[PDB]
C-alpha cells in the first residue's frame, strides 16, 4: 500500500504455496472463508466505498512543518541566552527525531522476528546488526544525561569522549 | 444459643459433654454405621462401668484421664454439620439478613408496592410502643438491688403483658431470608 | 418432571437417566476397545529395544586387547 | 532408569562412560574406514519448512514429508500413517546409533582399563 | 494565566454577594466552569514551556496539577455543604472564601516563574489551611494538629528562603528559565552541602519524608473533610513539584547527598505500610497510605532519571485522586455513625450496596491495579529504581504486597461481615454522595485511557 | 501413657487439659459467680438500650472508646525513656537504615567499578 | 426469532465493525498486523510468482 | 475470638465480643480474620519438627539426585551442519570448527 | 430448594425416631412423655436421643440447649423455632 | 430424607458436553496438532509400561486399605497419618507464625 514507504518499512516478498489437496473431503476452511467473504467482506467493502465517495467531495490537505537549521551550542557564546535558546530547542528536536529513528529500527526487528517465525535466529541477523549499531550510537549520545538533560551536558559528554579517544589513540601510537 | 449460660459446669454437665464429643469423634473415625454402632456401644459400656462412683475425687480424676485420652485420640478433621460453626455452610446467609429498621427507610412508592404488609408492620410497631414502659417496670421490679445475677429474663406475669425484651428475638431475620 | 421426596427409601429414578448413563459408559468402553484394537503400539510399544550385549566388537569397532 | 546407573554409581565410574564427555576416543580409533553420516535435507529446505531447531536432525526429510502429507489432506487427519511410521523408524534408527556409540565408548573404556592394568603388572614384574 | 486567575478572584465577590441559599449552587457551578476553562492548559509543546508572560508560565508538570486543583474545588464544595448545614450564612461564606483563596494560591504557586514568587505563594497556602483546620475541625486535637502542621512546614521552609536569596545574590536571577540555561555544576564542599540541605529539607518536610511526617496524621485526621481532601490531593504535591524544579541547580551533588533520603524513603515506605496494617482509625489508615505513596515519589525524584520523573508525576496525580476519594468515603461513613473507628460499623455492603461498589473501586485503585495510572506511575518508579540498584526491587515488592494487604483489609473490615446490630440510623446513600464518588472515580479511568497527559515534560 | 500436649503461644492449652479446671476451690466458684454477675449487669444495660423503641443512633461503647484511646493518645504520656525502650528504638529505627545503606552503597560501588573498568554488559540499555 | 435477532446483532455487527477497523485502519500502518510466513515444502508451487520449489533427492529407503 | 465460644449469644456475633467488656489490646490482630491461637490436635513443637524435617530431607534428596542424575545409555544427539552452526545464529563470515559424525 | 418443614412433619419424624429406639416402649410413647420422669431413661440415654435427632434433621443442637430438651414436644418446639416453622 | 434428584436438563446437558471431551478430545487434539517434539519411539518395555504399572499398584493398594475400613477394629491415628491429613502442618505454622510476627512488629515497633 501507498500509505507508508516500503523502503523505510521493508517487507520480504510473500511466497504462498498453491493448495494441493489429496482427499475428496470438502474443506471446512474454504467453505467458511466463502461464507466470511459473502457475509462480511462485501458489506464492509460497500460501506467503505460509500465513505470514500463522501470523502472525495471534501478533499483538503495538510502539510509537514519544516524547521531551518540554526547555530548549535558549540557556536553559541557563553551565556548568550538567545543563541543558547535556539540551540537548545534544535537539540531537543534532534533528540526526538533520533528517538523515532530507534523506534523504527525496533519495529523492523520485531516484525522480522514474527515473520520469520521458527527460523528467526538465522534469518533476522541482518536486522539485529542494524539495531545493535543504532542502539550503540544512541546510547553513546544520550546514555546518562539525566532528568535535566541539556545541550550543554551532551556537549560536555562529547568533549569527554573525544578526549578519551584522543588519549587512547596517543597511547596506542606510543 | 437460646438458653442463658450458667456460672459453671457441674460434673454431670462436664461428663455428658465429654460423652457427646467422644461419640461424635468416634463416628468420624468409624465411618460405617455398623462399626460405629459397635464402638459406640463399647464406649457407653465404659461410661456405665464408671457410672456409679461415690468418690468425687476419683470421679474427677477419671474425667481428667478421659479428657487426656480424648485429646490424644481425637480425629484431626472431625465431621462438622454444614450449618455448625466449623461447617462449610456456616454464616453463608449473614449477608442476606436485613433488619426491619432498615425496612422502614423505604421510599413511599416502595412502601405502596406492598400495601398489606406495612399495615401489619404498623400494628406491630404500635404493639411494641404500647408495652415498653410495662416491660421496663417489670424488669426493674424483679431485679435484686445489687443487679442482675444471671442473664435469664422473666416471662409476662400479667394477662395483657408481653415478656420483657422481646422485640429483637421475635423479629430476628429468618434463617433463609432471601 | 417432578420427583417426590422419599423418606428412608431408595429415590425414584428415571428411564431417561438410566439409559443415558448406560449409553455413555458403553461408549467409553467401546472407544477404549476400538482404539486398542487398531493402534495398540501406543501402549505396548512399536519398535524393539536392542540388547547392547549382542553387538559384536567387530561392528562396534573395538580392537582385540593385545592389538 | 537402568543397570548402567547402578554400575556407574555403585561401581567403577572409571569403566563406565560419562554422558557429558562422551565421546572421548577418536572416531577412527578401531574403524579402518568409517563413513560420515549422510544428510538428505538441505539447510534451505529445512529453513523453508521452518522445522524447529530440535527437529533439524538427520531424520528431517521424513518429517518434512510428513508435514507436507498432513497439510494436503487436512480434513482427514488419519491419512499420514505411513509417513508417521517412516519418521518414527528413522528416529528409532538414530536412537540405536546413539546406543551403539554409548556401548562402544563403554567397552573402549574397559579395554583401556585392562590394557593399563596389564602394563602396570608387567612393569611391576 | 489571568484567564484562570481572574475568575477565582471573581468567585470571591460572587460568593459574598449571592443569596443565603444560592451560595453552594453558584460556587459549584462556577468552579466547574473554571475547571473546564483550565482544561485548555493540557495542550503543551514538545520543545519548551508555555511562556504566558514574565510572571506566569505553564509546563507539562504544572498543567495536570492545575487541572487537578481546579477540579478538586467543586468536590470540596459538595462535601462541605454536606457537613455545614447548620452553620450561619456568614460562616458558610467565610468557609467558601477560605477554599477559594486556597485554590487561587495553589494556581499561582504552580504557575509562578520565579523561585521566590513560588516560595511566597507556597508559604501563603498555609494560612487558609491552618484557619480551616483549627476553626472547622470537629475534635479537640485540631489545635495541636494546626500547630504541628504550621511549625513543621515553616521550620522546613525558612532555610529555603535564605538559600533562595543567597542564590539570587550569587547568580543574578531566580527565574526558572535562566537558572536552567545558566546552570553550573555544584562542587563538593560544605557550603554546597548545606545549600543542598536547605532546599531539599524544605521540600522533604512538605512531602513529607519519613521521620518528618507526624504532622500529616495529626492534620489529616483532625481537619474537616474539605481540609483533608485538599491536604492530601494537592498540598502534598507542592513538595514534589518543588523538588522536581529546584534539583536543576543541585547537580552533581545530588548523586552523593541522596543516600540518606533514599534509605529513609524506602524503609519508611515499608514502615508506614506496616503501620496501616494495624490501624484502629480509618482516617489514620488513609493518611499513612498517603505517606507511603509520597515516599515512593521521593525515591523517584531522588534517583532522578527520565523514567522516574514520569512515574513521579503519574503517581502524584493518581494519589491525589485516590486519596481524595477515600477521604470522602470515610467521611460519609463518619456522618452516618459519628465515629472514626473502623470496626464500629460493619455490614455496610448489605446496608448500602452502591457505596460498597465505590469502596471496592477506590480500594482497587489504591493498590496498583493495572492499567490504572497508579500502577503506571508505580511501575515506572520501580523500573527506574531497579536500574538504579537491584535490591530496590525487593523493597518495592514488599511494599506492593503490604499495600494490597491493608487496602483489602480496610475494605473487608468496613464492608463485609455482619452489620452491627445496634446501629439503626444508617439512611440510604444520598445522590450528592454518589455523585461525589462518581466525579472522583470517572476522571481517573479517563486518564488511564489517555496516559500521556500526566507523564510530565520528560515524555 | 498417652503423649502430652505442650501448649505454645500460637497453640494454647485447651480448657479440658488445663489442670486448674479440675481443682476448684470454693473461692473459685464465688469468683465465677462475680464474673457472671458483672457480665449479666452489662448485658442487661446493653439490652435495655438496644430494645428501647425511642432510641435512634449508636449505642456508644465505653470499652471501645477506652481501647481506641489507649491505643493511640495514651501511649506518649505513659512512655518513659528506659534502657529497654532506648535500645529497642535505636535498633529498630537505625539498624535497618544503615543495613540498607551499606547494601546499596556496596552494590553501587561495585557497579561503578565495573563501569569504569569497561567490562559491564550495558548493551541495549537505552532506557534509564 | 430470538436466536435470529441475537445472532445478527451480537455476532454480525461486531464482526462487521472489527473487519472494517482491521482492513482499513489497522492494516494501514506498517507492521501492525504481521502474519508468520507460510511454510514451503519441497515439490511445491509458490503462487506469487508461479515458482516450482523442487523435490528432495532420492531417499536411502529402508524396507 | 476463634478460641471464644461460638454458641454463646454474643452482642457482636462476628467479632465475638460483648458490649462493655474490656477489649484485648491486640484485638486488631486476634480477630477471626487474622492470627489464630486456638489449640491444635498436635503439639506446636512436634508440628515444627515434622515440617522442618520434611522440607530439609526433600532439599537434601534433591541435591543428592542432582549430583547422581538419571539418564539413558545413549550418546549425544547429532546435528548435520556443524551442530547446526548457522541455524543457531553463528557468524557466516567466520568459519566454524568442523563437527563430523560418522556411521555406526 | 427443599420442601418446607411443617410442625406435623417434625412431630412425626421425632416420634418415628423415638419409636425406633429400643429402650422406649412404642405404645406408651406420647408427645408429652418425659424422658426420665415417666420413660425411665437417664442422662446418657437423653444424650443419645439428642444425637439421633441431630442425625435425623441434619443440624446440631448446642449442649447448653440440648440438656433441657426433656420431652418430644420440647424437641419439636425447639427444632421448629430454630428452623423458622410456624405452621 | 432423600432429596436426591439429578433429572434437570441443564445439569445433564452440561455434564454430557464435558463428558464427550473426556473421552474423545485427547485423540482429536493430539492427531490434529503438528509434530512439535521428537517422539521417544525406542525404550524398554518396562519403561513403556511404568505409568500403567504404578497406576495399577496405587489402585490396588488404596482399594485394599479402603476395604480394611469395614473391619470391627479400632486403632488410633499414626504420626504419618496426622502429617498427611493436616496438610503437612504447613498452613498451621506458616499462617500463625509469620503473620503473628509481622502484625506484632507492625504495632509494637512501627
Ligand atoms: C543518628 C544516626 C545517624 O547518623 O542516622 C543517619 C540516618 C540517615 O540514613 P542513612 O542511610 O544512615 O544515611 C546515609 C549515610 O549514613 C550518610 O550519607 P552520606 O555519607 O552518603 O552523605 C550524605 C550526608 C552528608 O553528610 C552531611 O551533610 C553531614 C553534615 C551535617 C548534617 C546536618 C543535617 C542538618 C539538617 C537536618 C536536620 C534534621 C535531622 O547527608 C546527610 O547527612 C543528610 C542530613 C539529613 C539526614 C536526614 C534528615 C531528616 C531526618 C528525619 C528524622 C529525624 C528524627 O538517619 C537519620 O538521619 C534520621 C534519624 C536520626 C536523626
Ligand atoms: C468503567 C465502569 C466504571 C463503573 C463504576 C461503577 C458504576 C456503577 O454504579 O455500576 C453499577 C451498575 C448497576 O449495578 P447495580 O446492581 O444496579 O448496583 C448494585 C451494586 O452496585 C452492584 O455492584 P457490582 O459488584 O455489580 O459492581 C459492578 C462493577 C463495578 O465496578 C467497576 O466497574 C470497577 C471498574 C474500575 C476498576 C478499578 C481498578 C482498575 C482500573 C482499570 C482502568 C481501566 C480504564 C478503562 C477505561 C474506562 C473508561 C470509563 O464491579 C465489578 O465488576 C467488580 C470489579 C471488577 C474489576 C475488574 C477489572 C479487571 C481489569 C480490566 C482492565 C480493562 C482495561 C484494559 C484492557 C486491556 C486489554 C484489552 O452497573 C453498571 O452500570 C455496570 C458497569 C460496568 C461494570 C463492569 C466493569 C468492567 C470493567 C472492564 C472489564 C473488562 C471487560 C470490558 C468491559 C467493557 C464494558
Ligand atoms: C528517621 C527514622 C527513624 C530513626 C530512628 C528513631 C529512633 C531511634 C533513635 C533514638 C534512640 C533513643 C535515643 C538515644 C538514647 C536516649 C536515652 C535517654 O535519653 O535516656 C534518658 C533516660 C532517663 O534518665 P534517668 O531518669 O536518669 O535514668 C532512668 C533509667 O531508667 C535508670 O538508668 P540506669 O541506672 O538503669 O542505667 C543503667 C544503664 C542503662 O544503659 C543500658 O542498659 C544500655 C547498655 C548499652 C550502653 C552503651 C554501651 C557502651 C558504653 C561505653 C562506650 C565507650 C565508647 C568509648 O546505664 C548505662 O549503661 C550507662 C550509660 C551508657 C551510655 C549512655 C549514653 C547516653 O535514661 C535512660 O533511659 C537510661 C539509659 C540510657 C542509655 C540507653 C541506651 C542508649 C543507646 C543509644 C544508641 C544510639
Ligand atoms: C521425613 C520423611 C520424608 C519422606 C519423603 C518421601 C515420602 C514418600 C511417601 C510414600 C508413600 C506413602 C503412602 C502413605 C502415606 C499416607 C499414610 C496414611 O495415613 O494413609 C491412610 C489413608 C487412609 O485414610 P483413611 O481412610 O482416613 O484411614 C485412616 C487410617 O486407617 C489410619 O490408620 P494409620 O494411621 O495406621 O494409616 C497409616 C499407615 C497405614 O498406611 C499404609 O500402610 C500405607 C502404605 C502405602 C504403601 C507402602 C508400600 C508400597 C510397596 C510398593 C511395592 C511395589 C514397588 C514397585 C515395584 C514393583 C515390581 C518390583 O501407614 C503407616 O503406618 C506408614 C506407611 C508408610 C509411610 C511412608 C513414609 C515414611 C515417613 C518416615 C517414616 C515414618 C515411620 C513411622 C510412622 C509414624 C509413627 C508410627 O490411606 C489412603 O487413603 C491410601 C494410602 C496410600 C495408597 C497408595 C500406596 C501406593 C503409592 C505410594 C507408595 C509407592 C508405590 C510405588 C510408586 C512407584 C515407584 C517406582
Ligand atoms: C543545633 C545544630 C543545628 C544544625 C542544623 C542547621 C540549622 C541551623 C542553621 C544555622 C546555620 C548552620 C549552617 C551554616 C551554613 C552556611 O552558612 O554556609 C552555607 C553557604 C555559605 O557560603 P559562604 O558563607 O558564602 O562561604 C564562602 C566560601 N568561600 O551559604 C549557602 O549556601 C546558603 C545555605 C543557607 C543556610 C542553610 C542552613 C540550614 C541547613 C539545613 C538545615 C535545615 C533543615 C530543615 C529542618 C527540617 C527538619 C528538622
Ligand atoms: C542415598 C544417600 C546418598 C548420600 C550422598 C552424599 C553425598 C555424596 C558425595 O559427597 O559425593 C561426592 C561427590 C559430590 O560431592 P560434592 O557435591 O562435591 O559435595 C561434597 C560436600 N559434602 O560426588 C562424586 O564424586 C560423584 C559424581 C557423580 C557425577 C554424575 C554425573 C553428574
Ligand atoms: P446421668 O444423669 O445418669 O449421668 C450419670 C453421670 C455420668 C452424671 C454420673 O451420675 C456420674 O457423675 N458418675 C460419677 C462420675 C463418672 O461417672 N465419671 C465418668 C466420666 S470419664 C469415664 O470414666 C468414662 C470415660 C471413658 C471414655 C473416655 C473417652 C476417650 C476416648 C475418646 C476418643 C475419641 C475418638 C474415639
Amino acid at each position: 500500500p501507498d500509505s507508508w514507504d516500503k523502503d523505510v518499512y521493508p517487507e520480504p516478498p510473500r511466497r504462498t504455496p498453491a493448495p494441493a489437496p489429496q482427499t475428496s473431503l470438502p474443506n471446512p476452511v474454504t467453505y467458511l472463508t466463502k461464507i466470511f467473504d459473502l457475509l462480511v467482506d462485501r458489506p464492509v467493502t460497500l460501506a467503505r466505498e460509500f465513505i470514500e465517495q463522501q470523502h472525495a467531495k471534501n478533499r483538503y490537505y495538510y502539510y509537514h512543518r519544516e524547521f531551518r537549521r540554526v547555530p548549535d551550542i558549540t557556536e553559541c557564546e557563553e551565556k548568550d541566552i538567545l543563541c543558547m535558546f535556539e540551540a537548545e530547542m534544535q537539540w531537543r528536536r534532534d533528540y526526538k527525531v533520533d528517538q523515532e529513528i530507534v523506534n523504527i529500527i525496533q519495529e523492523r526487528l520485531k516484525a522480522c522476528q514474527q515473520r520469520e517465525g521458527e527460523s528467526y535466529r538465522q534469518n533476522c541477523a541482518k536486522e539485529l546488526e542494524q539495531f545493535t549499531q543504532v542502539s550503540k550510537a544512541f546510547q553513546d549520545r544520550y546514555s546518562d544525561l539525566g532528568a535535566h538533560y541539556s545541550a550543554r551536558k551532551c556537549l560536555a559528554k562529547q568533549k569527554q569522549r573525544m578526549l578519551a579517544e584522543r588519549k587512547a589513540a596517543k597511547e596506542a601510537a606510543a | 444459643a437460646f438458653s442463658a449460660p450458667a456460672a459453671y459446669l457441674t460434673h454431670q454437665q462436664k461428663v455428658l459433654r465429654l460423652y457427646k464429643r467422644a461419640l461424635r469423634h468416634l463416628e468420624s473415625w468409624c465411618v460405617h454405621r455398623d462399626k460405629y454402632r459397635y464402638f459406640a456401644c463399647l464406649m457407653r459400656a465404659r461410661f456405665d462401668e464408671h457410672k456409679n462412683e461415690k468418690d468425687m475425687v476419683k470421679a474427677t480424676q477419671l474425667l481428667r484421664q478421659a479428657e487426656e485420652e480424648f485429646w490424644y485420640g481425637q480425629h484431626p478433621q472431625p465431621y462438622i454439620f454444614p450449618e455448625s460453626p466449623g461447617g462449610t455452610s456456616y454464616e453463608r446467609y449473614e449477608c442476606y439478613k436485613v433488619p426491619e429498621w432498615c425496612l422502614d427507610d423505604w421510599h413511599p412508592s416502595e412502601k405502596a408496592m406492598y400495601p398489606d404488609y406495612f399495615a401489619k408492620r404498623e400494628q406491630w410497631k404500635r404493639l411494641r410502643r404500647e408495652s415498653w414502659e410495662r416491660e421496663v417496670k417489670q424488669l426493674q421490679e424483679e431485679t435484686p438491688p445489687g443487679g442482675p445475677r444471671t442473664e435469664a429474663l422473666p416471662p409476662a406475669r400479667k394477662e395483657g403483658d408481653l415478656p420483657p425484651l422481646w422485640w429483637h428475638i421475635v423479629t430476628r431475620p429468618r434463617e433463609r431470608p432471601m | 418432571v417432578h420427583i417426590e421426596p422419599r423418606y428412608r427409601q431408595f429415590p425414584q429414578l428415571t428411564r431417561s437417566q438410566l439409559i443415558q448413563a448406560e449409553f455413555f459408559s458403553a461408549t467409553m468402553w467401546f472407544w477404549i476397545l476400538w482404539r486398542f484394537w487398531h493402534d495398540s503400539d501406543a501402549v505396548l510399544g512399536h519398535f524393539p529395544y536392542p540388547d547392547p550385549s549382542q553387538w559384536t566388537d567387530e561392528e562396534l569397532g573395538i580392537l582385540p586387547d593385545d592389538e | 532408569m537402568g543397570a548402567h546407573l547402578a554400575r556407574r554409581y555403585l561401581g567403577d565410574a572409571s569403566k563406565e562412560p560419562d554422558p557429558l564427555r562422551m565421546p572421548t576416543f577418536p572416531p577412527d580409533y578401531g574403524f579402518p574406514e568409517r563413513k560420515e553420516r549422510e544428510m538428505v535435507a538441505t539447510q534451505q529446505e529445512m529453513n523453508d519448512a521452518q522445522l524447529m531447531l530440535q527437529q533439524r536432525d538427520y531424520c528431517a526429510h521424513y518429517l518434512i514429508q510428513l508435514l507436507k502429507c498432513k497439510r494436503d489432506s487436512f480434513p482427514n487427519f488419519l491419512a499420514c500413517k505411513h509417513e508417521q511410521h517412516d519418521w518414527d523408524y528413522c528416529e528409532h534408527l538414530d536412537y540405536v546409533k546413539r546406543m551403539k556409540e554409548f556401548e562402544r565408548e563403554r567397552r573402549l573404556l574397559q579395554r583401556k582399563k585392562r590394557r593399563e592394568q596389564r602394563e602396570a603388572e608387567m612393569a611391576r614384574g | 494565566m489571568l484567564k484562570i486567575i481572574i475568575p477565582t478572584t471573581m468567585l470571591l465577590p460572587m460568593t459574598w454577594m449571592s443569596k443565603h441559599n444560592m451560595i453552594w449552587i453558584n460556587a459549584t457551578v462556577h468552579s466547574l466552569l473554571i475547571s473546564l476553562i483550565s482544561l485548555s492548559l493540557l495542550n503543551q509543546l514538545g520543545e519548551n514551556s508555555l511562556n504566558f508572560s514574565l510572571t506566569f508560565f505553564s509546563d507539562s508538570l504544572s498543567a495536570p496539577l492545575l487541572v487537578l486543583t481546579t477540579w478538586l474545588l467543586p468536590l470540596m464544595l459538595m462535601a462541605s455543604q454536606s457537613h455545614l448545614s447548620k452553620e450561619t450564612t456568614t460562616r458558610k461564606k467565610l468557609y467558601i472564601t477560605m477554599l477559594i483563596l486556597l485554590q487561587l494560591f495553589l494556581i499561582m504557586t504552580f504557575t509562578a516563574t520565579e523561585l521566590i514568587l513560588f516560595y511566597i505563594l507556597f508559604e501563603a497556602t498555609l494560612v487558609p489551611t491552618l484557619i480551616i483546620i483549627t476553626r472547622w475541625g470537629n475534635q479537640t486535637e485540631r489545635l495541636n494538629a494546626g500547630l504541628y502542621f504550621l511549625f513543621y512546614t515553616l521550620a522546613g521552609s525558612l532555610p529555603l528562603l535564605v538559600a533562595l536569596v543567597y542564590i539570587q545574590n550569587t547568580t543574578g536571577s531566580l527565574n526558572f528559565l535562566i537558572i536552567h540555561y545558566w546552570s553550573h555544576p555544584l562542587s563538593n564542599s560544605w557550603s554546597n552541602i548545606f545549600m543542598w540541605l536547605a532546599c531539599i529539607m524544605a521540600f522533604m518536610v512538605k512531602m513529607p519524608l519519613y521521620g518528618l511526617h507526624l504532622w500529616l496524621p495529626k492534620a489529616h485526621v483532625e481537619a474537616p473533610i474539605a481540609g483533608s481532601m485538599v491536604l492530601a490531593a494537592v498540598l502534598l504535591k507542592l513538595g514534589g513539584y518543588g523538588m522536581m524544579r529546584i534539583t536543576t541547580i543541585l547537580n552533581p551533588l545530588t548523586n552523593y547527598m541522596a543516600y540518606p533520603f533514599l534509605m529513609l524513603s524506602m524503609w519508611g515506605m515499608i514502615m508506614t505500610s506496616s503501620i496501616c496494617l494495624r490501624q484502629t482509625d480509618l482516617k489514620s489508615l488513609i493518611a499513612y497510605s498517603s505517606v507511603s505513596h509520597m515516599a515512593l515519589v521521593i525515591v523517584a525524584i531522588m534517583i532522578q532519571t527520565p523514567w522516574s520523573f514520569m512515574g513521579a508525576t503519574a503517581l502524584m496525580i493518581a494519589h491525589g485522586l485516590t486519596s481524595s476519594m477515600l477521604f470522602c468515603l470515610a467521611n460519609t461513613n463518619y456522618e452516618r455513625v459519628h465515629s472514626r473507628t473502623m470496626i464500629l460499623a460493619r455490614g455496610l455492603q448489605t446496608l448500602l450496596p452502591l457505596m460498597a461498589t465505590w469502596w471496592l473501586v477506590a480500594s482497587l485503585t489504591n493498590l496498583a491495579l493495572p492499567p490504572s495510572i497508579n500502577l503506571i506511575g508505580e511501575l515506572f518508579i520501580i523500573t527506574a529504581s531497579f536500574s538504579w540498584s537491584n535490591i530496590t526491587i525487593i523493597l518495592m515488592g514488599m511494599n506492593m504486597m503490604i499495600t494490597a494487604l491493608y487496602s483489602l483489609y480496610m475494605l473487608i473490615t468496613t464492608q463485609r461481615g455482619k452489620y452491627t446490630h445496634h446501629i439503626n440510623n444508617i439512611k440510604p446513600s444520598f445522590t450528592r454522595e454518589n455523585a461525589l464518588m462518581a466525579l472522583h472515580i470517572l476522571p481517573l479511568l479517563l486518564l488511564t485511557l489517555n496516559p500521556k497527559m500526566i507523564l510530565g515534560p520528560l515524555y | 501413657s498417652f503423649p502430652k500436649y505442650k501448649p505454645s503461644r500460637l497453640a494454647t492449652l485447651p480448657a479440658t487439659l488445663d489442670p486448674a479446671e479440675y481443682d476448684i476451690s470454693p473461692e473459685t466458684r464465688k469468683a465465677q459467680a462475680e464474673r457472671l454477675a458483672i457480665r449479666s449487669r452489662l448485658k442487661r444495660e446493653y439490652l435495655l438500650q438496644y430494645n428501647d423503641p425511642n432510641r435512634l443512633g449508636v449505642i456508644e461503647d465505653p470499652a471501645l472508646i477506652r481501647w481506641t484511646y489507649a491505643r493511640s493518645a495514651n501511649i506518649y504520656p505513659n512512655f518513659r525513656p528506659t534502657p529497654k525502650t532506648s535500645l529497642l528504638g535505636a535498633l529498630f529505627g537505625i539498624g535497618p537504615l544503615f543495613f540498607w545503606y551499606y547494601v546499596f552503597k556496596t552494590d553501587r560501588d561495585k557497579k561503578e567499578k565495573l563501569i569504569q573498568e569497561g567490562k559491564l554488559d550495558q548493551t541495549f540499555n537505552i532506557s534509564y | 426469532y430470538r436466536h435470529s435477532i441475537f445472532a445478527v446483532t451480537h455476532v454480525l455487527i461486531p464482526v462487521w465493525i472489527i473487519h472494517y477497523y482491521l482492513k482499513y485502519h489497522v492494516t494501514a500502518k506498517p507492521y501492525t498486523v504481521v502474519e508468520r510466513k507460510p511454510r514451503i515444502f519441497p515439490g511445491d508451487t509458490i503462487l506469487e510468482t508461479g515458482e516450482v520449489i523442487p523435490l528432495m533427492k532420492e531417499f536411502p529407503d529402508q524396507h | 475470638q476463634q478460641e471464644r465460644d461460638p454458641w454463646y449469644d454474643w452482642d457482636h456475633p462476628d467479632l465475638r465480643l460483648n458490649w462493655g467488656e474490656p477489649i484485648h489490646w491486640d484485638l486488631d490482630m486476634y480477630i477471626r480474620n487474622r492470627v489464630d491461637t486456638s489449640p491444635t490436635p498436635v503439639s506446636w513443637n512436634t508440628m515444627c519438627k515434622h515440617l522442618f524435617g520434611f522440607v530439609a530431607f526433600m532439599l537434601f534428596m534433591f541435591w543428592v539426585g542432582e549430583i547422581y542424575p538419571s539418564y539413558q545409555p545413549v550418546g549425544p544427539k547429532q546435528y548435520p551442519y556443524n551442530d547446526l552452526y548457522l541455524e543457531r545464529g553463528g557468524d557466516p563470515t567466520k568459519e566454524p570448527e568442523p563437527v563430523v559424525h560418522y556411521e555406526i | 430448594d427443599a420442601p418446607p418443614l411443617t410442625l406435623e412433619a417434625i412431630k412425626d419424624r421425632v416420634l418415628y425416631v423415638l419409636k425406633l429406639y429400643d429402650k422406649i416402649d412404642p405404645e406408651k410413647l406420647s408427645v408429652n412423655s418425659h424422658f426420665m420422669k415417666d420413660l425411665g431413661l437417664d442422662s446418657l440415654d437423653q444424650v443419645e436421643i439428642i444425637m439421633a435427632m441431630e442425625d435425623e434433621f441434619g443440624f446440631e443442637i448446642p449442649d447448653i440447649d440440648a440438656e433441657k430438651l426433656m420431652c418430644p414436644q420440647e424437641i419439636v418446639d425447639y427444632i421448629a423455632d430454630k428452623k423458622d416453622v410456624y405452621e | 430424607l432423600v432429596l436426591i434428584n439429578e433429572n434437570n436438563p441443564l445439569l445433564i446437558n452440561s455434564i454430557k458436553r464435558l463428558l464427550i471431551g473426556s473421552i474423545f478430545a485427547g485423540f482429536i487434539i493430539s492427531n490434529n496438532i503438528p509434530p512439535m517434539t521428537v517422539p521417544n519411539t525406542t525404550m524398554p518395555l518396562y519403561m513403556k509400561m511404568t505409568a500403567l504399572i504404578v497406576t495399577i499398584m496405587g489402585f490396588m493398594l488404596a482399594l485394599e486399605l479402603n476395604n480394611t475400613t469395614y473391619y470391627l477394629k479400632f486403632k488410633y491415628p499414626s504420626q504419618t497419618y496426622k502429617f498427611s491429613n493436616m496438610l503437612g502442618y504447613y498452613p498451621s505454622i506458616m499462617h500463625r507464625l509469620p503473620t503473628y510476627h509481622n502484625l506484632s512488629m507492625s504495632q509494637k515497633s512501627a
